[PDB]
């Protein structure tokens, strides 16, 4: 169910249970959200280029002066990500995993799924999980590329 | 009272002046209650003599007033010299043990208190009385040594005036 | 009518452990803890801002107005026992009155043991 | 629920929320859930007096201190603290000490609400039904939302004080 | 308590200072959680130190705004100064979740060193005691090789 794939099975050569493969489903699609988002995230500070600006906390007009896959610093916009991530956690600690009834759902915030386009179990499901997989190996593979390989593009 | 934790063979049960002839288990257990915390401050006072005329804490007691643990005199000359904010500090220290830590339940045994171990050690046991018999007699005695030692140490100081041999012929 | 400064359980529990309230202690105990406090509180306000004040000694002055304090006060509790003569310190079986004399005797000797300790602790430290 | 029942409509963003997300609630016994708020009230009644003691001698008010030292002590809490004079410190950690031994031990708050150090629980009533009281509830949120709120910020004065000034 | 996972062979049931003549049985789980713990650490600790001696420091930036390439930090005491304060932050907070997980309370599962890493789970062969004895037995000697590591460091002056 849910995250079975197609081209493989339950891909298991090491979990094998209900609740501790429950925890584990809430690690995967969590890791398959932040990849698809970094993912598409990298890409951006590239074409239509380090879009940003305005006036930010000693950063005031700032054009996404973060260069590289790796961000840097040198107070740069990448301070400013720890903002990005001290707001990660207010949404980690508020819409979290431990009122997270099933697997990894958010009770859909947005409503998405309700006809929106999204639908609810079947591909839909499962796509989501897949899509997490490829994006945690591309970024992962980004960040071997931009370390000794050059940039990203 | 005869039985009671702090009866020895040299004197039996002494009560000379007949302080106690009558039953008054309160007026005992508070007496006792003096009696082993007098000791235990008296034992403590007693070896706070005689240490430091062999050995003194390396440091220094106020960094900031020049003041190193050698320099500070002996005895009960200590007490003007030994600057006030130090001296308040132990003040507000044994505040802290007689009205945390070092509590008197009144349920408990005379001396027991409920954070400390079988001879003092910090951190304890509840008191088992008749098994320790031995060693609460011996803490008793050593307490009730203590006390005429030390009530006689300060007498020492307080004509000879000093610490030194003199002190202690 | 029950107000939280009175009755509530901290004010209660404040008002019953008082020295002239606390349960179990001899009429000499709570004399003495009322005497102590008071000798020892009362020895500043002559000490200090006194006629004697920037004395050399501005000190001793201090402890024998306190003590004179402690013993008119005690005086006053003399003339209180022994006209209205309050029986709720009286063991039974005793003289009216006997308690509360005690307490009041043993609170002018814990005023002169607190005046005197607080009269060292200024000229020691 | 169970047992977190005894602290139930007392949190959260919004007052019926049992925020936990880290089950540190969760397999506890009544008497310790009970003991953990004594422990949440009592860290935030203190930090919001240490946020308006904070502010009120970053300001430039530091009298007993300024009188006691003969100079006005910097506006900065943590280095006034130092400038204190070493009497003063004692002074107040002797007065809270006996505060804290006043409570626990002559006058301890009961065990069922183990943050009743003034006891109104003898004299409330936080059971009946008028509207122009038994608000009682809606106090305690205040009292725990603010204190919450002071919490973390006491913190963040002593952290960015003793790191970015 | 005197037939636990601690006692080993060697000692038999070592408290010479008498922390279990009072030690309550949820004590003893208390102090438990707090050896294992402690002997867990104690091994990160210890590799922590080893294998950066040998081993290289890590090939990389360390922080990429301030010049770390691992090897102006040195292995032992000291690099507390050079770490950067955040990532001391950032692996405080890692710690922190990891005890904010789920939960090691009194009574809970995690109160008696059970987390659920389970990388070496055997089936049952007589062997759950032996694998929860070594990991004990070893924590124990890597807090003493620890602390002997830790004055190596210090009263020498750098690493060993
Ligand atoms: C955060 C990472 C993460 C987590 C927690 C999971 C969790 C899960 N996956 Mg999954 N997956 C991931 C990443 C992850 N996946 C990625 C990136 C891919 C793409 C290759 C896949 C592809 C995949 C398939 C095709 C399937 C799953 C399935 C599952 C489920 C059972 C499998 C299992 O027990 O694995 C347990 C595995 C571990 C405990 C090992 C964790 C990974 C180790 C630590 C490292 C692996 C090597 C890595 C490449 C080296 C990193 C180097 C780095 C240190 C620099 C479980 C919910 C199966 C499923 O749907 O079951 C219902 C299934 O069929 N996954
Ligand atoms: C894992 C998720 C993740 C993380 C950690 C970051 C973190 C960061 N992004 Mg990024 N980003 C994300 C998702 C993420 N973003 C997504 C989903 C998009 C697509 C909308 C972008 C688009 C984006 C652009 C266009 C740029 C960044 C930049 C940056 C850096 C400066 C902050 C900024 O301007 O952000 C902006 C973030 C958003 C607009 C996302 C909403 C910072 C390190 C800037 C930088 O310095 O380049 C590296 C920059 O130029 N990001
Ligand atoms: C702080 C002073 C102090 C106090 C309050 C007590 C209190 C007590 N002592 Mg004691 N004692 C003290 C100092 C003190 N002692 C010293 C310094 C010595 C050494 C000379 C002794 C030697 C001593 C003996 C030899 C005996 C007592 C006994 C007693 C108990 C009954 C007698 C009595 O009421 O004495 C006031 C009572 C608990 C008697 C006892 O333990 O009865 C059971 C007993 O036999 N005491
Ligand atoms: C006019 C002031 C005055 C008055 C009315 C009293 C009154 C009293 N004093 Mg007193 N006393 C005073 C000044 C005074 N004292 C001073 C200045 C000193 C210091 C030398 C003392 C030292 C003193 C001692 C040492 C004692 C008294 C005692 C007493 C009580 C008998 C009585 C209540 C006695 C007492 O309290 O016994 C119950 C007692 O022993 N007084
Ligand atoms: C804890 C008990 C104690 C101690 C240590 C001292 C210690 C001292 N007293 Mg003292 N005193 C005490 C109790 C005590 N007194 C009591 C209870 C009284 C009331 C009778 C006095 C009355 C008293 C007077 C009247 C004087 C002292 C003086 C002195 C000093 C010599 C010395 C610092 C003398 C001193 O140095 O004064 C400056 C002095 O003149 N004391
Ligand atoms: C002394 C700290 C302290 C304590 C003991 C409590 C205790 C309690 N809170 Mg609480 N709270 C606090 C601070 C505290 N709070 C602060 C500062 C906030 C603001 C974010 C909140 C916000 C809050 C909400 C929104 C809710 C509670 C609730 C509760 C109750 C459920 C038990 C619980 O959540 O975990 C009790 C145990 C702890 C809190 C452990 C303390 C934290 C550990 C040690 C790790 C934290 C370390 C931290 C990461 C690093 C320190 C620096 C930091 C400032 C960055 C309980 C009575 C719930 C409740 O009763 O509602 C019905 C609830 O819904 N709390
Ligand atoms: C968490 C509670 C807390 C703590 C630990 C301290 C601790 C301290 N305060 Mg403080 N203060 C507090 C709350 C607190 N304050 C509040 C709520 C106020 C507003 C009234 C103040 C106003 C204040 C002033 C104006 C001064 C201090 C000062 C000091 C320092 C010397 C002690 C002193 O004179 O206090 C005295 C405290 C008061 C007179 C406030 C009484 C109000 C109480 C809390 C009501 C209950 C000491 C570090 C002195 C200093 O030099 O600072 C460095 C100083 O001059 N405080
Ligand atoms: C954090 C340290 C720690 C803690 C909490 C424990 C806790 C425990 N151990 Mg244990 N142990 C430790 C370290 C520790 N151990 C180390 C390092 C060794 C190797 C020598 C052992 C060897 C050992 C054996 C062989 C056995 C136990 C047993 C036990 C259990 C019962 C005994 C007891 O109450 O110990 C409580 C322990 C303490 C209160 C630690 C106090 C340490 C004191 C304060 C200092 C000791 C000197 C220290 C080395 C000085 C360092 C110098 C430094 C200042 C420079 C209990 C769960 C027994 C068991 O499981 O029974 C079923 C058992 O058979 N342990
Ligand atoms: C089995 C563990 C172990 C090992 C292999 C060593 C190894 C060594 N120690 Mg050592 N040491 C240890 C534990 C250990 N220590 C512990 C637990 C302590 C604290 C009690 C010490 C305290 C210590 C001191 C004080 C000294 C050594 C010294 C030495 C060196 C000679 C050698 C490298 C000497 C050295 O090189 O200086 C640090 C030295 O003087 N050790
Ligand atoms: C300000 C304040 C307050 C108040 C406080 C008070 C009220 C205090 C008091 C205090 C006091 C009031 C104290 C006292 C003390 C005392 C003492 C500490 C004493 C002692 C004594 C002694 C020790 C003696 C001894 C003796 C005797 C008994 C006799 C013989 C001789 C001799 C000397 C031996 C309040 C809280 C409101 C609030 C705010 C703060």
């Amino acid at each position: 169910e849910l995250g079975v794939q197609a081209p493989v099975g339950f891909w298991d050569p090491v979990d094998g249970n209900v609740a501790s493969f429950r925890r584990r489903r809430t690690v995967e699609l969590k890791h398959g959200r932040i990849s698809m988002l970094a993912a598409m995230g990298y890409m951006t500070p590239e074409i239509t280029g380090k879009f940003p600006g305005y006036l930010s906390p000693s950063t005031l007009l700032k054009y996404d002066d973060i260069p590289n896959g790796l961000g840097a610093i040198s107070k740069v916009p990448a301070l400013g990500w720890a903002q990005i991530f001290v707001y990660c956690g207010y949404a980690e600690l508020s819409q979290d995993q431990t009122p997270g009834s099933p697997g990894a759902e958010g009770n859909f915030g947005f409503k998405v799924l309700t006809s929106s386009d999204p639908d609810s179990l079947e591909k839909k499901l499962a796509s989501e999980i897949a899509n997490g997989r490829l994006a945690m190996m591309a970024f992962t593979g980004m960040a071997t590329q931009d370390g000794l390989t050059g940039s990203a593009w | 009272f005869e039985g009671e934790l702090g009866v020895t063979p040299p004197m039996g049960y002494f009560d000379p002046l007949g302080l106690s002839s009558d039953g008054d288990k309160k007026t005992f257990i508070r007496r006792r209650k003096s009696e082993l915390k007098n000791g235990r401050v008296a034992m403590w006072a007693c070896m706070g003599w005689i240490v430091p005329e062999w050995y003194r804490f390396p440091g220094e007691l106020s960094p900031s007033s020049g003041l190193k643990f050698s320099e500070i005199p002996n005895g009960m000359a200590a007490l003007k010299a030994l600057p006030t904010e130090a001296w308040a500090q132990m003040g507000a220290f044994v505040a802290l043990l007689e009205l945390g830590p070092l509590w008197q339940d009144e349920s408990r045994a005379p001396g027991d208190f409920k954070t400390c171990a079988k001879y003092g050690f910090p951190m304890g046991s509840d008191s088992d009385p008749v098994k320790n018999q031995y060693s609460l007699n011996s803490e008793i005695n050593n307490g009730r040594l203590a006390m005429m030692a030390i009530t006689g140490m300060v007498f020492q100081n307080g004509i000879t005036g000093t610490t030194g041999p003199e002190m202690w012929a | 009518v029950i107000t939280l400064t009175e009755n509530g359980l901290f004010a209660k529990q404040f008002l019953s452990a008082l020295a002239f309230y606390r349960e179990g202690l001899k009429p000499w105990q709570r004399g003495l803890e009322i005497g102590m406090a008071h000798g020892y509180f009362l020895i500043g306000p002559f000490t200090s801002l006194g006629p004697l004040r920037n004395t050399p000694e501005a000190a001793t002055v201090g402890l024998l107005c306190g003590c004179a304090i402690v013993g008119i006060v005690s005086i006053g509790g003399l003339i209180f026992g022994s006209t209205i003569k309050p029986t709720r310190f009286d063991k039974d079986g005793d003289k009216p009155g006997a308690g509360f004399i005690e307490m009041i005797n043993w609170h002018a000797v814990g005023g002169l043991g607190g005046a005197g300790f607080a009269h060292a602790l200024i000229t020691v430290f | 629920r169970e047992a977190p029942k005894v602290l139930a409509g007392t949190g959260g963003p919004l007052p019926e929320s049992f925020w936990d997300p880290a089950g540190f609630t969760n397999n506890k016994t009544d008497e310790e859930l009970l003991f953990y708020r004594a422990a949440e009230l009592k860290h935030g009644r203190i930090a919001m007096a240490a946020v308006v003691g904070w502010f009120t001698n970053a300001s430039g008010f530091h009298y007993l201190g300024d009188l006691w030292l003969k100079k006005p002590a910097s506006d900065n809490p943590i280095e006034a603290f130092n400038q204190l004079s070493l009497l003063g410190v004692f002074q107040m950690v002797f007065f809270i000490g006996c505060l804290e031994w006043l409570t626990t031990v002559p006058c301890p708050p009961p065990k069922d609400a183990p943050w009743d150090v003034i006891g109104m629980s003898d004299v409330l009533e936080e059971d009946t039904d008028e509207n122009p009281m038994a608000e009682y509830k809606k106090i305690q949120m205040q009292e725990l939302n603010n204190s919450r709120l002071a919490m973390v910020a006491i913190i963040g004065l002593i952290v960015q004080a003793t790191t970015t000034g």
